[PDB]
C-alpha cells in the first residue's frame, strides 16, 4: 500500500499547510512597526575567561548565574566562576572528543557527551575527595550533540542516531526514546517548566516532544539546511532555531508557524548557537563569522555585533537573570558580555 | 674631505631610519604575538627578540645624538650608564636569541621527536633566561668599569676610567689595556664566533636535511634561509672584524696613533649592525604567514 | 579576605595543573582513520597495537601516537569532522582487492569508487587543507592473486595498462594522488600493508616525522 | 659588543 | 514488511499532529509583545545597567 500511503501522507501534509495558511493573518514584523526599536545594544567584554588549550564546543549557564561550565576538546571540563574569573573545578575526561556540556539547575551534577557515546555525570561536591564520575550513560549509537539537565535525576540527551533519549541518573537506563527525526539531532532546549522540549535536527525540521508521554506534539519545517542551534523563548510558548544558511527562524508553539526570519544579506555563514535574553527581546545568535550578532526578536534588525572572538563562535548562553552573556568560540576563550 | 663628510653624515640617517623602523616593527610584533597570539616556544622566542630590539631602538636616539655632535655626551653620568647598559644588554641578548632560535630550529628539524616531546613553555623561559644572564655576566665590566669622564677642555665623554682602580697611572693604563683586550676577545668569541658558527651550522643542517628528504617544493624556504644567513654575516662580520683589529692594535693606537681608519670605520659598521637589529623581526617574525594573517586581522 | 584567597589559590592550582596536562596532550601525535566497507582498519590497528570512537594510543621510537578510529560513527560526517581539525596526519585505508567488490548497502556501487569519493571529500575538506594524509593500501597479498583472475578495467574503463601486480598497484596509487586538489601544501604518503613486523609501524613514524618537520618549519616562517 | 672609544 | 510498518508510523503521527488546535497568529504573536514589554525593565540586556548594580563592573 505504498501508493495509497504516499497519497495519505501527502494529503495530511497539504492539510497542515492549508490549515496553517488560513490561520496566518499577518507577520509579527508587520504588527511590530509601532513598537520602539531597542536601539544599539553595545555589549562589552567585562570578563575574559582563559585557560583552555583547545577548541571550546559548548557552555551552559547555571541558575546561580555565577558558575558556568565549559567543554573543550582538550579533555578537560572547567567549572568557571565568572564573578571572580576563577576555575572552581577542573574535571578530566576519559575521551577528549566532547562537543556538549550541561549544568544541573540545582548545581549538583554536570554532563558532557560527545563522540564516545558516553554522557558522563560528575558530582560537584564529592566531599570524599576530588570530582569523580557518578554515572556513564551508554545507550546511543551516535555523537551526543547536546544534553540538558531536566531535574537532579532526569536528563535528556540528543545524539547523532536521529533519536532523542531521556535518562535516569540513578538507574542509568533510557526512560523513554524520542524518534521521528530524519536527520541527526544537533541541539535541544528545555522549557522553564521542563514539561516540553524541542530538538533541532539536520533534516531542517524542528520537533516538539513531551517529557512524560514521549509523544511528539508538533513538527516545524521552515529551514533548508542543518539546524545547529535552538532555544526556547523565556515564556516557553516560542523558540528560535539556527541554521547553516545564516537564517534564524522564530517558531511559535501556539501559532504552529514560522513567525519571522532573522536573516541579512551581509551574513552568509552558518549559525551554531542561539540564545534568548531575559525578556526575549534580544535574540543572540552565534555565527561562523568570528562574531556574535544580537538581533531584535520583533523588528528583524541587528542590534549589535559581539566582535571579540578570534575563531568561530561555537557556544552561546544567557544567564537566567539576564545579568550577563557568555560567548565561547574555537579560539579557546570565553567572553562575558554585559 | 667631501667623501669623509658624506661618510660621516650617512650613519646619522642610517641610525634614524633604523630607530623608526625598529620601533614600528618591534611594537607591532609585540602587540600581535604577545597579546593577540597564543604563547608557543617560537612565539616566546620571537617575543624576547622583539622586546630586546625594541629596548635597543628606544635607546638608539641617544647614540644618534652622540654621533651627531662628535661623540660628546651632554647628558648625565647616570643616564649614559643606563643607556650603555641597555645598549650592550640588548645587543648581546639579540645575538644570543638569534643563536638560540637557530639552535631550536636545528633541534626541531634534525630531531623532531625531541622537539615534540621536550619543548614546553616553562622550559622555554627557563632556557631563554640563560642568554639573558650570560648577557648580564658579560656586561658586568660594563656595569662597574664604565663612568663618564670630562676632559680638561670642558667637554664630557662617558668612556672607561681607571683612576680609582689604579693607584699610579702606569698600572691603571696596564689594567685598562688588558681589560680592553679581554673584552674584545670575549666579544669576538662569544658575541660573534659562537653564534655565527651556530647560525651557519644550524641553518646549514636544516637546508642539508630537507634537500635529502626531498622537501624542496618551493624556493621560499631556501630564499629565506640564505637571506637571513647572508644578512647576518654581511652585517656582523665587518663590525666584529673592525673591533678585533682595534683591540689587537689598541696599544699602538694609544701609544703612537699609527692607525686612524679603524676609528672612522667604526661608525658605518655600528650603523650596519644596528640596521641588522632593526631588520631581525622582518626576517624572523614577518616571514611566517600566521603572523601576517593575525596582523591583518588585528586591523 | 580569607575566602577569596582560598578560591584564588585553588584557581592557581587548577591553572598550574592544566599546564602539565596540556603539555602531555600536545606532545602526542594525533591520527585519524577512515575508510568504509571493510577497508582494513581493524588489520591496520593490529600492527601498532603496542598499548563510537576508539583511542588506540601507542608509543614508537620514544614518540607517543594517538589513534582515533571513527568507523563506528554512521551519522553525517560533516557535523563532527571539524572536531579533528589540527591532527598531525590522517591515516586513510584503501583495500586493493576492492576494485571489483560492491558495497553491501547498494548492489550497483563499486567499493573502490566509494572509497575514492570518501578520499575526495577529505582532500577537498575545508578542515584538512594543510593536514597530510597517510594513505595505506591494504590486502596487497590477496590483491595479486585476484588481479590476474579479474581484470582491473572493470573499475576504471579508461585504463589499458598491464595485468601485473606492480602495474596495477602503481596505477591505483597514482589515481588516488591525482584525485587530490590541494597540491603544494599537503603530501599524501602512500604505503602497502606488509605482514612483516615493524614495517607499517615504521612508515607511520617516518611519515609523521616529515609532517612534524613541515609543521615546525611552517610555524618558524620557513614555509 | 658596542664599541667604546678610549681617551 | 518492515517498510510498510515504518511508513505507517509517519502517517499516524501526521494525523495525530493534525488533531491539535491552531491558535490564531494575530493574538499568539500579540502575547509575545506583552511579555517582552512587561519584562523589558527587568531585563538587564535591553536597558543598560550601571556598573555599581551589576557584579561584572
Amino acid at each position: 500500500e505504498l501508493d495509497q500511503l504516499r497519497q495519505e501522507a501527502e494529503q495530511l501534509k497539504n492539510q497542515i499547510r492549508d490549515a496553517r495558511k488560513a490561520c496566518a493573518d499577518a507577520t509579527l514584523s508587520q504588527i511590530t512597526n509601532n513598537i520602539d526599536p531597542v536601539g544599539r545594544i553595545q555589549m562589552r567584554t567585562r570578563r575574559t575567561l582563559r585557560g583552555h588549550l583547545a577548541k571550546i564546543y559548548a557552555m551552559h549557564w547555571g541558575t546561580d548565574s555565577r558558575l558556568l561550565v565549559s567543554a573543550s576538546q582538550d579533555g578537560k571540563l572547567i567549572i568557571w566562576d565568572s564573578y571572580t574569573t576563577n576555575k572552581v573545578h577542573a574535571i578530566p575526561l576519559r575521551s577528549s572528543w566532547v562537543m556538549t556540556c550541561a549544568y544541573a539547575p540545582s548545581g549538583n551534577y554536570v554532563a558532557c557527551g560527545g563522540l564516545d557515546n558516553i554522557c558522563s555525570i560528575y558530582n560537584l561536591k564529592t566531599r570524599e575527595g576530588n570530582v569523580r564520575v557518578s554515572r556513564e550513560l551508554a545507550g546511543h549509537t551516535g555523537y551526543l550533540s547536546c544534553c540538558r539537565f531536566l531535574d537532579d535525576n532526569q536528563i535528556v540527551t540528543s545524539s547523532g542516531d536521529t533519536t532523542c533519549a531521556l535518562w535516569d541518573i540513578e538507574t542509568g537506563q533510557q526512560t523513554t526514546t524520542f524518534t521521528g527525526h530524519t536527520g541527526d539531532v544537533m541541539s535541544l532546549s528545555l522549557a522553564p517548566d521542563t514539561r516540553l522540549f524541542v530538538s533541532g535536527a539536520c533534516d531542517a525540521s524542528a520537533k516538539l516532544w513531551d517529557v512524560r508521554e514521549g509523544m511528539c506534539r508538533q513538527t516545524f519545517t521552515g529551514h533548508e539546511s542543518d539546524i545547529n542551534a535552538i532555544c526556547f523563548f523565556p515564556n516557553g510558548n516560542a523558540f528560535a532555531t539556527g541554521s547553516d544558511d545564516a537564517t534564524c527562524r522564530l517558531f511559535d508553539l501556539r501559532a504552529d508557524q514560522e513567525l519571522m526570519t532573522y536573516s541579512h544579506d551581509n551574513i552568509i555563514c552558518g549559525i551554531t548557537s542561539v540564545s534568548f535574553s531575559k525578556s526575549g527581546r534580544l535574540l543572540l545568535a552565534g555565527y561562523d563569522d568570528f562574531n556574535c550578532n544580537v538581533w531584535d526578536a520583533l523588528k528583524a534588525d541587528r542590534a549589535g555585533v559581539l566582535a571579540g572572538h578570534d575563531n568561530r563562535v561555537s557556544c552561546l548562553g544567557v544567564t537566567d537573570d539576564g545579568m550577563a552573556v557568555a560567548t565561547g568560540s574555537w579560539d579557546s576563550f570565553l567572553k562575558i558580555w554585559n | 674631505s667631501a667623501g669623509y663628510t658624506v661618510l660621516r653624515i650617512l650613519p646619522l640617517v642610517v641610525l634614524g631610519v633604523t630607530f623608526v623602523l625598529g620601533v614600528l616593527g618591534n611594537g607591532l610584533v609585540i602587540w600581535v604575538a604577545g597579546f593577540r597570539m597564543t604563547r608557543t616556544v617560537t612565539t616566546i622566542c620571537y617575543l624576547n627578540l622583539a622586546l630586546a630590539d625594541f629596548s635597543f631602538t628606544a635607546t638608539l636616539p641617544f647614540l644618534i645624538v652622540s654621533m651627531a655632535m662628535g661623540e660628546k655626551w651632554p647628558f648625565g653620568w647616570f643616564l649614559c650608564k643606563l643607556i650603555h647598559i641597555v645598549v650592550d644588554i640588548n645587543l648581546f641578548g639579540s645575538v644570543f636569541l638569534i643563536g638560540f632560535i637557530a639552535l631550536d630550529r636545528c633541534i626541531c628539524v634534525l630531531h623532531p621527536v625531541w622537539a615534540q616531546n621536550h619543548r614546553t613553555v616553562s622550559l622555554a623561559m627557563k632556557v631563554i633566561v640563560g642568554p639573558w644572564i650570560l648577557a648580564l655576566v658579560l656586561t658586568l665590566p660594563v656595569f662597574l668599569f664604565l663612568t663618564t669622564v670630562t676632559i680638561p677642555n670642558g667637554d664630557t665623554y662617558c668612556t672607561f676610567n681607571f683612576a680609582s682602580w689604579g693607584g699610579t697611572p702606569e698600572e691603571r693604563l696596564k689594567v685598562a689595556i688588558t681589560m680592553l683586550t679581554a673584552r674584545g676577545i670575549i666579544r669576538f668569541v662569544i658575541g660573534f664566533l659562537l653564534p655565527m658558527s651556530i647560525v651557519a651550522i644550524c641553518y646549514g643542517l636544516i637546508a642539508a636535511k630537507i634537500h635529502k628528504k626531498g622537501m624542496i617544493k618551493s624556493s621560499r624556504p631556501l630564499r629565506v634561509l640564505t637571506a637571513v644567513v647572508a644578512s647576518f654575516f654581511i652585517c656582523w662580520f665587518p663590525f666584529q672584524l673592525v673591533a678585533l683589529l682595534g683591540t689587537v692594535w689598541l696599544k699602538e693606537m694609544l701609544f703612537y696613533g699609527k692607525y686612524k681608519i679603524i676609528d672612522i670605520l667604526v661608525n658605518p659598521t655600528s650603523s650596519l649592525a644596528f640596521f641588522n637589529s632593526c631588520l631581525n623581526p622582518m626576517l624572523y617574525v614577518f616571514v611566517g604567514q600566521d603572523f601576517r594573517e593575525r596582523l591583518i586581522h588585528s586591523l | 579576605s580569607a575566602e577569596d584567597k582560598a578560591a584564588a589559590e585553588r584557581s592557581k592550582m587548577i591553572d598550574k595543573n592544566l599546564r602539565e596536562d596540556g603539555e602531555k596532550a600536545a606532545r602526542e601525535v594525533k591520527l585519524l582513520l577512515l575508510g568504509a566497507g571493510e577497508s582494513g582498519k581493524n588489520t591496520i590497528v593490529k600492527q601498532m597495537k603496542i598499548i563510537g570512537i576508539v583511542e588506540t594510543h601507542f608509543t614508537f621510537k620514544d614518540l607517543h601516537f594517538k589513534m582515533f578510529d571513527v568507523g563506528a560513527q554512521r551519522s553525517e560526517r560533516k557535523k563532527w569532522i571539524h572536531c579533528f581539525e589540527g591532527v598531525t596526519a590522517i591515516i586513510f585505508c584503501v583495500a586493493l582487492s576492492a576494485y571489483d567488490l560492491v558495497l553491501a548497502e547498494d548492489e550497483e556501487m563499486n567499493r573502490m569508487h566509494a572509497s575514492m569519493k570518501l578520499f575526495d571529500s577529505i582532500c577537498n575538506n575545508k578542515w584538512f587543507t594543510d593536514t597530510s594524509i597517510i594513505l595505506f593500501l591494504n590486502k596487497k597479498d590477496l590483491f595479486e592473486e585476484k588481479i590476474t583472475h579479474s581484470p582491473l578495467t572493470i573499475c576504471f574503463p579508461e585504463y589499458t595498462g598491464a595485468n601485473k601486480y606492480d602495474e596495477a598497484a602503481s596505477y591505483i596509487q597514482s589515481k588516488f594522488e591525482d584525485l587530490n586538489k590541494r597540491k603544494d601544501t599537503k603530501e599524501i604518503y602512500t604505503h602497502f600493508t606488509c605482514s612483516t613486523d615493524t614495517k607499517n609501524v615504521q612508515f607511520v613514524f617516518d611519515a609523521v616525522t616529515d609532517v612534524i618537520i613541515k609543521n615546525n618549519l611552517k610555524d618558524c616562517g620557513l614555509f | 659588543m658596542y664599541f667604546i672609544n678610549i681617551l | 514488511t518492515a517498510s510498510i510498518a515504518q511508513a505507517r508510523k509517519l502517517v499516524e503521527q501526521l494525523k495525530m499532529e493534525a488533531n491539535i488546535d491552531r491558535i490564531k497568529v494575530s493574538k499568539a504573536a500579540a502575547d509575545l509583545m506583552a511579555y517582552c514589554e512587561a519584562h523589558a525593565k527587568e531585563d538587564p540586556l535591553l536597558t543598560p545597567v550601571p556598573a555599581s548594580e551589576n557584579p561584572f563592573r
